[PDB]
């Protein structure tokens, strides 16, 4: 019942501020409980930022707290992080979550509703849509190679969701070039390839890109 | 900063019972707490306060905390408890939650799998945009490590290659792909181009040639 939700940009420039926004449902802020984040950069394990109860009262983690600004609006029910001085270091997938006050005397405080989290990728470089190229069928397999975007990541369904099974989109590569690429395939009927139609939806919400692209036999 | 010491890795036959341990200087003093991670999901809290478990937990899950060691206790372990389990405390003398570096849990007795590869030519689409992508797509496989090769004809080709590590499928088996990048005239001048996966020893090759 309790759900928390990350928003904010996926792509922040080197040396500039990362600002997200956790949006709380089923719960009131106002009520009780501190609220705060944690992040995992790519690989590697998680790691504290630091929280907020509704009142404005703070904890940072002292690594970070000259770099750090955590505030709560609860008349919006949300919270919100500003990370200064970025870097590479910082590219990490950020959640929110709820942090409940252990009923034992000493303090303490562990995580017990967590946000799906965000990527945010720190990068000097542009953001770029992909180019969309249809993997032919010669069962058959067909696809979409989804080429040269940035940063991640990038949703891909089929006939607008409404083909699922058999559906395998790959992790992306990262090329020396520091853009991206991944595929999508489908494994269907090689009885169905001339009576139905086929189309991989892509979309890159970082540059606004959505394509369609049919794949024709 | 106060510090907690998991093994990044422990393995368990199915059935048994699976204890992953955290290590901290008199950690028997403070509460402790375990979260459970699935590649690509947000962790689940899956024991507080030492040893009590939240609503929906199963009772297979267990914990306990005295001296310097703490132990998150797997009863049962099933191939779907694979996933990196995490210890977590807060530090009253320094206002701030410290973790574990986490512990994978493997469960053995997985049966091998080969992979299967997927092998795309260019697009049409795409040489007609003056590039040339060959597309290896690698699936179904256990353990998960591959080693991918690619030939022009029968001459290895390294320049233009680029492979992704492999990724858990869920299904507990493995996934990973490789492209080939090339020029027009590249793919035109040869037969054909080759993906050869190495997995245990064995080569799964998939071959494409201009059409």
């Amino acid at each position: 019942e309790v759900q928390l939700v990350e928003s904010g940009p996926g792509l922040v420039k080197p040396s500039d501020i990362l600002s997200l926004t956790c949006a709380v449902s089923g719960y009131s802020i106002s009520s009780n409980y501190y609220w705060g984040w944690i992040r995992q950069p790519p690989g590697k394990g998680l790691e504290w930022i630091g929280s907020i109860y509704h009142s404005g009262s703070t904890y940072y983690k002292p690594s970070l707290e000259s770099r750090l600004g955590i505030s709560v609006d609860t008349s919006k029910n949300q919270f919100s992080l500003k990370l200064s001085f970025v870097s590479a270091a910082d590219t990490a997938v950020y959640y929110c979550a709820r942090h409940v006050r252990s009923g034992y005397p000493d303090t303490a405080y562990y995580f017990d509703k967590w946000g799906q989290g965000t990527l945010v990728t720190v990068s000097s470089a542009s953001t770029k849509g992909p180019s969309v190229f249809p993997l032919a069928p010669s069962t058959a397999a067909l696809g979409c190679l989804v080429k040269d975007y940035f940063p991640e990541p990038v949703t891909v369904s089929w006939n607008s969701g409404a083909l699922t099974s058999g559906v395998h989109t790959f992790p992306a590569v990262l090329q020396s070039s520091g853009l991206y690429s991944l595929s999508s395939v489908v494994t269907v009927p090689s009885s169905s390839l001339g009576t139905q139609t086929y189309i991989c939806n892509v979309n890159h919400k970082p540059s606004n890109t959505k394509v369609d692209k049919r794949v024709e036999p | 900063s106060y510090v907690l010491t998991q093994p990044p890795s422990v393995s368990v036959a199915p059935g048994e019972t699976a204890r992953i341990s955290c290590g901290g200087n008199n950690i028997g003093t403070k509460v402790l707490h375990w979260y459970q991670q699935t590649p690509g999901q947000a962790p689940v809290l899956v024991v507080y306060d030492d040893s009590d478990r939240p609503s929906g937990i199963p009772e297979r899950f267990s914990g306990s905390n005295s001296g310097n060691t703490a132990t998150l206790t797997i009863s049962r372990v099933e191939v779907g408890d694979e996933a990196d389990y995490y210890c977590q405390v807060w530090d009253i003398s320094t206002d701030q939650a410290v973790f574990g570096g986490g512990t994978k849990l493997t469960v053995l007795g997985q049966p091998k799998a080969a992979p299967s590869v997927t092998l795309f030519p260019p697009s049409s689409e795409e040489l007609q945009a003056n590039k040339a992508t060959l597309v290896c797509l690698i699936s179904d496989f256990y353990p998960g490590a591959v080693t991918v090769a690619w030939k022009a004809d029968s001459s290895p080709v390294k320049a233009g290659v680029e492979t992704t590590t492999p990724s858990k499928q869920s299904n507990n088996k493995y996934a990973a792909s490789s492209y080939l990048s090339l020029t027009p005239e590249q793919w035109k001048s040869h037969r054909s181009y080759s993906c050869q996966v190495t997995h245990e020893g064995s080569t799964v090759e998939k071959t494409v040639a201009p059409t």
